[PDB]
């Protein structure tokens, strides 16, 4: 913590400056800033390919007169610099119009105290460490099966970041953090079709991830369980969404709930409040401050306060996620939500992954989707996807080049069950979730 | 220009021609086959309109250098948030350390050639008063709920940036741009006895906001685009289930081109064809497309969004022939990639900042015209789907799979265009679906100055084009 | 990474 502490009362003391600057000029003002450092490296065929060092600084500040607001920024922190922001931010403020929801977060719900978290974990990784560390990850992939014939490479990130966030009511609040990732990425061929697939490791410590050889063998796994695919004739079938892509099928409902779009009555969840909108055994629970958590945080980007919630609490939406903005236009108070979402947990109903094929019997898992398809405000979904067919409750053969298709509202309402093959890397965790029917797009 | 960008970039920071033989140098004591320097400065502003009034605006600087040294595959790179020759210094240290070894020193003398000029040097940020600028907003508003009575909302917002860049180089490269990028975009809600849906228009191009104020068929440009985005919204409000499965498809003109954004042209980049891990490695004088379809990459359109005076490497942006009457010619390339395959750099090294690597990218990637009409080619369908309009696109270069999601869809019967359909993901094989392109029309258009590709995490802006064309066969995600 |  020298380098890092360092950044950090530079950077209390530019938050600092910045407010000063603007407080005979303005009714309020939010400052934010951060710098982050660190290391990316990869590697080809075991070799190193890529050193990259990184060292990255922003200051941000928006300004708030007579219900008129104005944003500014800047790489550079020097105190002409930060001068000039202040000053572009204060004029464009003159000239936009009055929108009394506009201003600093409300005063009772900031994090003035903000609690220390615990995600800070450096590590001195030297940029030779870090390439050996790809190079065995990438090995490992490339020496598991003779069909792996070429390579993506071998990764390996880790950085270090402060953050400091001030405003006009008297806050003024910073922390540390960290993030380590280790990843491979390879390519299998047979009979003229080439797969590519990938497995990764991250934390906050690195003696939290996996091993080089863990990552390559995972790695390896996915890509030859990839080989030899087939197009599904166009169907009706249950989906089971494997872990990895029903994250991002719980993740449709931030925009859905998020108050920027139940103000503008442009999500298809703006009559759900408080209706059953998941099965009722399941809930959706949000814990902000986890220790250590990959994206816990002690306050939100306007500075308020976060809270242990249940976002869905036995199938019913609970609450909107509010920002100062959207909770004033609705008449409510912030939830600590810009910036998005701060862990959410689903926990499972008790069948593995294995069992919940079995309980299928006959369907589709996804493991993989592209393309975005999904409509903010009809709830309409529409998306590419790879993963593999199951009869007899057994994987049978790789597909791939078909389409999924269905209404959230429909998907959601009706999920069969969760399974405790909960995926652990990501912000919201859960395991895989089985679907009793989509249109299944192909040939 | 160069002179004028030197000044900014480099006499302005106290720095001069030679610091750049001194940071070089320091960069060709080791064992590299290219080293080089990369100054960016930037200016972003935005307005915002939204609830009839100014909501918002923004006013973002940028600037830094960007170091890199090369030898064959590998690459050491290190940047700063700042102009000054300690800066320089610190990031060519840490960079050079890419090989331990020692190299000759001996590097090509600086100097810079000419190149065509593509767009103004003027930056737009300046060009205009802030009150015109805001009636542009004021008039999209107004006559996007002028239109029709069941638009409630409407945000509409201006963007516009002002870059410099100079590179030097070990191999004698010394070059220097002037960027300016405007878009207005427009998003609008339509309501009707509690149906809500949403539209969206939009363009622009490097030169200053007066192209927004400017006419279009005979109205001004930004009123075209208002009333496109309320008929946007009306389409889709009125949108049926779009029918599942393989048939059909009749792509329109412009921005449907994101279908070659994704079918080949991420699949010929260079990078990928290098590391023999794209599709279309090896496959130079092979069939992989329809002998209909010439596609190309042009970063030489004058005023173009995708355009490249110069690419971030220095080489100036070049028409490039990718695929010619089906038949693949080559590929993209970045100076890396370019000396690796033994092919030469074709204008297409970019990167999205000084803080951020270079790679092989496309500018404006399109399909020549045709024979067919666009009448004829929907009058050759007796049950499919006419796409005029998309979203975005995926593509996985390694399987050859693909994705693209209509944003305006109808179904085709008996050779007409009926009802509107609602949104659909597209899913293909690249080279399969470009060998079921049966028919090419002759209405080449470019989209209005809306691209944004996204490669390793770097987003530039790009252009696509092509004429109507068709897809014999096509898997299309509906529900019905 | 993916590739839009
Ligand atoms: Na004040
Ligand atoms: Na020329
Ligand atoms: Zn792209």
């Amino acid at each position: 913590i020298s380098q890092v502490e360092a950044q950090r009362k530079i950077l209390e003391e530019a938050v600092s400056t910045a407010l000063e600057l603007a407080s005979g000029k303005s009714d309020g003002a939010e400052v934010a800033v951060s710098k982050t450092t660190g290391i990316s490296v990869s590697t080809r065929y075991g070799e190193v390919e890529n050193v990259e060092f990184n060292s990255d600084g922003a200051l941000g500040i928006t300004v708030y007169h007579q219900n008129r607001k104005g944003s500014a920024s800047s790489t550079d922190l020097s105190p002409q610099a930060i001068a000039r922001t202040v000053q572009a931010a204060l004029d464009i403020a003159r000239y936009t119009s009055p929108d009394p929801c506009a201003g600093v977060a409300d005063k009772e719900l900031l994090a003035f105290d903000a609690p220390d978290l615990d995600l800070f974990h450096p590590a001195e990784v030297s940029p030779d460490e870090a390439i050996e560390l790809a190079a065995r990850a990438e090995q490992a992939a490339l020496q598991a099966d003779k069909r792996i014939t070429n390579t993506e490479g071998g990764s390996f990130n880790s950085h270090y970041g402060v953050k400091v966030f001030g405003n006009s009511h008297g806050m003024l609040q910073g922390y540390c953090s960290t993030r380590h990732s280790l990843s491979s990425c390879v390519i299998a061929e047979e009979n003229g079709d080439m797969e590519r697939d990938y497995a990764y490791t991250i934390g906050r410590a690195m003696s939290d991830l996996q091993t080089p050889e863990w990552v390559g063998a995972d790695c390896a796994r996915r890509t030859l369980s990839r080989l030899s695919p087939r197009k599904l004739s166009t169907m009706k079938a249950p989906v089971i969404f494997a872990n990895e892509v029903a994250t991002g099928l719980f993740g449709h409902l931030v925009g859905a709930i998020a108050g920027g779009s139940v103000y503008r009555k442009s999500t298809f969840l703006l009559d759900s409040l408080g209706k059953q909108i998941l099965p009722d055994w399941l809930t959706i629970e949000e814990h902000p401050h986890l220790l250590k958590g990959l994206a816990s945080t002690p306050f939100d980007s306007e500075g308020v306060r976060t809270e242990r919630r249940d976002i869905i609490k036995d199938g019913i939406l609970t609450q909107w996620l509010l920002t100062s903005y959207s909770a004033r236009k609705l008449g409510l108070k912030s939830t600590g939500h810009a910036g998005g979402i701060h862990n959410w947990r689903i926990a499972g109903q008790g069948l593995s992954f294995e069992q919940m094929l079995k309980e299928m019997g006959t369907g589709l898992v996804v493991t993989e989707l592209m393309g975005q398809g999904v409509s903010a405000i009809t709830g309409d979904y529409s998306r590419g996807a790879a993963g593999f067919w199951v009869e007899n409750g057994e994987i049978q053969y790789p597909v791939s080049e078909i389409t999924i298709a269905g209404n959230l509202k429909d998907m959601w309402r009706n999920i069969v069950t969760v399974g405790n093959d909960i995926e652990t890397r990501s912000n919201i965790q859960c395991g895989s979730v089985l679907l009793p029917e989509m249109k299944i797009a192909g040939q | 220009s160069l002179n004028l960008v030197s000044e900014q970039l480099l006499a302005a920071n106290g720095l001069k021609h030679q610091d750049l033989f001194a940071i070089l140098g320091q960069l060709a004591e080791r064992r590299l086959d290219y080293g080089d320097l990369y100054f960016q400065s930037s200016y972003h502003e935005s307005w915002v309109l939204e609830d009839r009034i100014i909501k918002d605006g923004s006013y973002n600087i940028d600037q830094g250098v960007g170091v890199r040294a090369i030898s064959g595959e590998k690459t050491g790179f290190a940047y700063a948030d700042q102009i000054s020759l300690l800066a320089l210094e610190q990031s060519a240290q840490a960079a050079r350390t890419i090989v331990r070894d020692s190299g000759d020193g001996k590097v090509q003398t600086l100097g810079a050639v000419e190149h065509s000029p593509l767009y103004t040097s003027v930056d737009p940020l300046q060009s205009m008063s802030r009150e015109e600028k805001l009636d542009i907003l004021r008039r999209v508003d107004k006559v996007a709920r002028e239109a029709d009575k069941r638009v409630q909302e409407v945000t509409a917002s201006l963007s516009g940036v002002y870059e410099l860049i100079l590179v030097a180089a070990t191999d004698g490269t010394l070059a220097a741009d002037v960027r300016p990028l405007v878009r207005l975009s427009v998003s609008v809600l339509v309501e009707e006895d509690g149906k809500r849906e949403r539209g969206a228009s939009g363009g622009g191009g490097r030169f200053g906001y007066e192209f927004f104020l400017a006419d279009l068929d005979g109205e001004v440009r930004a009123d075209a685009w208002a009333k496109e985005a309320v008929r946007m919204a009306l389409v889709n409000l009125s949108a049926v289930a779009a029918p599942a499965g393989t048939m059909p498809v009749v792509l329109g003109a412009g921005w449907p081109g994101v279908l070659l954004h994704e079918a080949v042209g991420h699949g010929l980049e260079g990078d990928f064809n290098r590391r023999g891990t794209s599709v279309f490695s090896g496959q130079v004088g092979e069939l992989v497309a329809s002998e209909l379809c010439t596609v190309v990459d042009d970063g030489t359109m004058v005023d173009r969004r995708g355009s490249v005076a110069i690419d971030d490497e220095g080489t100036p942006g070049q028409y490039n022939v990718l695929i010619e009457n089906g038949i693949l010619k080559g590929y993209m390339q970045d100076k890396l990639n370019a000396r690796l395959m033994g092919m030469t750099p074709t204008g297409n090294g970019r990167r999205e900042s000084y803080a951020h690597l270079p790679m092989p990218r496309m500018t404006n990637t399109y399909m020549l015209p045709g024979k067919s009409t666009p009448q004829e080619i929907i009058e050759s369908v007796e049950y499919g789907i006419y796409a005029p309009n998309f979203g975005g696109g995926q593509v996985d270069i390694t399987s050859d799979k693909f994705v693209f999601s209509t944003s305006e869809a109808y179904l085709i019967e008996n050779g007409k265009v009926t009802k509107p359909v609602k949104g659909a993901t597209l899913i293909g094989s690249g080279i399969e679906t470009m060998q079921q392109i049966s028919m090419v029309g002759n209405d080449l258009k470019l989209d209005n100055g809306v691209g944004v590709c996204g490669k390793e995490g770097q987003s530039l802006p790009v252009g696509v084009g092509q004429p109507t064309l068709k897809v014999d066969n096509l898997t299309v995600g509906g529900t019905a | 990474d993916r590739v839009y």
